[PDB]
């Protein structure tokens, strides 16, 4: 069937500072069909409290979602976003890079 | 420039399960109403604070339109299924975009009406608001049905009439909210890499509307394909972010300037990598 | 305010 | 559904000479689904005797067909190929250009 | 370089109608066998003259494989329909490509096995002939089923064994036919246009194999994106055609040379626009 | 000569 692979960006709402509270975003765009599963991970472990925006689509018809969670980054912690979609044979994980 | 849009989606589900209908209203690209058939009590709900000004009758009337729309999409999904050769049961998507664009003088720039099936163009109302463009053979069947029933006329009446008069009302009711801009706050980050080179990254954060331009210059000359940039992304608090980077030689960073163009600013920003 | 479709596809 | 628009070429087997017999080809490629209707036209009129190659597909999965007919071109005659396919809202007609 | 390929297609039809199965065999890109379930008496038929050398038992054995393949594709089409969420009735396509490539020394270069659903990549056997690459989520279901049943092993056995030994036989049986090349015959046409310019078109006609290269040069310098070319097209008699054109100033045509590279030639052609 | 698939999709 007709499928469009999601594009993923993982980034903080504010410039990160270890020990300061922030919000980690996972912005998933350009996908079709609308059904998708997004998880957010801290040190490779599922974050329980993850907010999801409501189903929306862009002018090009493709769907998009903003997943987010509160977070307080530290020197040693890693964060990621994992996306499961019909267009993909396996889930895709994108790590947060504080420089991007 | 102003606009109103309704983004509608009907999604059919496996087997016997009935389709999900979702309608999202936008004023100047900002979500203002939402209906979702999956809700416990399905109704159009306010999504912008200035919408609370609308009486209970507004919400009941809008909700009743959505209940009718849900049924229209159910019958349209079934009709398309047959044009593309099949019977019920499958998981399919039907989408619609409609609305109007206004100038700074609040005069109609154009009406807008498009459909997608399986996320691909199906049928569009041309800018004349009189004729139709079908994307393929199946869509042409809808075009002829709609040409025969004079469907374009009722669309034109809403797009040039009701759509404009409600957008005028929304613009008046949400004046203090809709006219607001958030200026970008910019800074440059420094990322030493291989070959004696360094990535200079220019960040623009906290801006609204989403439209922005970031440029990099070497002693007054703007940088072309050489410049890397991310897609503009929501910060989640109503503002947006963007970054533009260039790879420059270490020790020559002071010869590069970033410029930030945004409607919210008193004038464009100009910035340089600033050491410690 | 939203629009209602009449003729089905 | 998934659809790929056919690409069309119309050309003669041999360099054309008015009054000399030749073969007019209509090579239709890059389409999906495989069902297609191809007509060949002389002066805007359907040519009755049109040969069609058998259903074939290329490495990229897309289908292709070679339609052909015998023809003796003249100063005044025009020839065309008309293709009807699911991907297209209307049939597409491509005129034979003797310089291409 | 040599190759054998079977290109298989199953097409499901509206309502109750049973699917059409087509299999086409290629030796060195030339069609040599064909089976079509839509035929009055469905059987593999010879498509190359050198195939007539095969006994009646070859044709019955091959035909029986195709009758089994037709049923395999019917059950596979149904399974895919469910992975992508639905029941029977729809019009769908399943395609398969399989075979082997040989070097000039007749040694196996690689086995090949791929599937498409609705003309899009579904699942491929990797070049190791041991592991699978699925294109999407539904295809991954087939990957796990095939990994569990050890399907790759029987494919590898055919690709490296039976496929190579039959291609060796076909190459021996069709020696006088398969080794043949048809040299291109080239000429330049002159098409005066606007701005005092002229299209110089270099034609290559009557060549076999399809692979060719046409170049345009200005006093020894080859022309890049400036050069226009058509896709290589069948002449219908087993040969191919191609043309490459350049737009040059009128009166300067003699400074341009076309060159034609083809394996069938004793040496590359060089040609110039030749006036009357 | 052609190949026969065994395990279905």
């Amino acid at each position: 069937m007709i499928q469009k692979t999601p594009q993923i960006q993982v980034y903080s709402r504010h410039p990160p500072e270890n020990g300061k509270p922030n919000i980690l975003n996972c912005y998933v765009t350009q996908f079709h069909p609308p059904h998708i599963e997004i998880q957010m991970l801290k040190n490779g472990k599922k974050i329980p409290k993850v907010e999801m925006s409501d189903m929306s689509f862009s002018k090009d018809w493709s769907f998009y979602i903003l997943a987010h969670t509160e977070f307080t980054p530290t020197e040693t912690d890693t964060y990621a976003c994992r996306v499961k979609h019909a267009s993909m044979a396996e889930p895709k994980t994108v790590y947060w890079d504080r420089d991007m | 420039p102003h606009s109103m849009r309704y983004f509608e989606t009907a999604v059919s589900r496996p087997g016997l399960e009935e389709p999900r209908y979702i309608s999202v209203g936008y004023v100047d690209n900002k979500e203002f109403v939402r209906f979702d058939s999956d809700a416990e009590n399905p109704r159009y709900e306010p999504r912008a604070p200035w919408m609370e000004q609308e009486g209970p009758e507004y919400w009941e009337r809008e909700t009743q339109k959505a209940k009718g729309q849900e049924q229209w999409f159910r019958v349209s999904l079934r009709n398309l299924l047959g044009y593309y050769n099949q019977s019920a049961g499958g998981s399919h998507t039907l989408q619609q975009m409609s609305g109007c664009d206004l100038g700074s003088d609040w005069r109609l720039l154009r009406g807008y009406l498009q459909f997608a099936y399986e996320g691909r163009d199906y049928i569009a109302l041309n800018e004349d608001l009189k004729t139709w463009t079908a994307a393929d053979m199946a869509a042409q069947i809808t075009r002829r049905k709609w040409e025969q029933s004079g469907a374009a006329e009722a669309y034109k009446a809403y797009l040039e009439g009701e759509c404009v008069e409600w957008l005028h009302r929304y613009l008046k009711n949400g004046n203090a909210t809709l006219l607001r801009t958030d200026s970008p706050k910019a800074h440059v980050t420094h990322h030493p890499r291989s070959k004696g080179e360094v990535t200079l990254r220019c960040w623009a954060l906290g801006f609204y509307p989403a439209d922005i331009t970031l440029t990099w210059q070497l002693n007054g000359e703007e940088l072309t394909q050489d410049m890397e940039l991310v897609e503009t992304r929501p910060a989640g608090d109503g503002t947006f972010q963007k970054w533009a980077s260039v790879v420059v030689p270490l020790g020559k960073e002071q010869n590069y300037t970033c410029r930030v163009y945004h409607e919210g600013l008193p004038e464009p920003l100009t910035l340089r990598w600033e050491p410690p | 305010a939203s629009n209602e479709n009449i003729e089905t596809m």
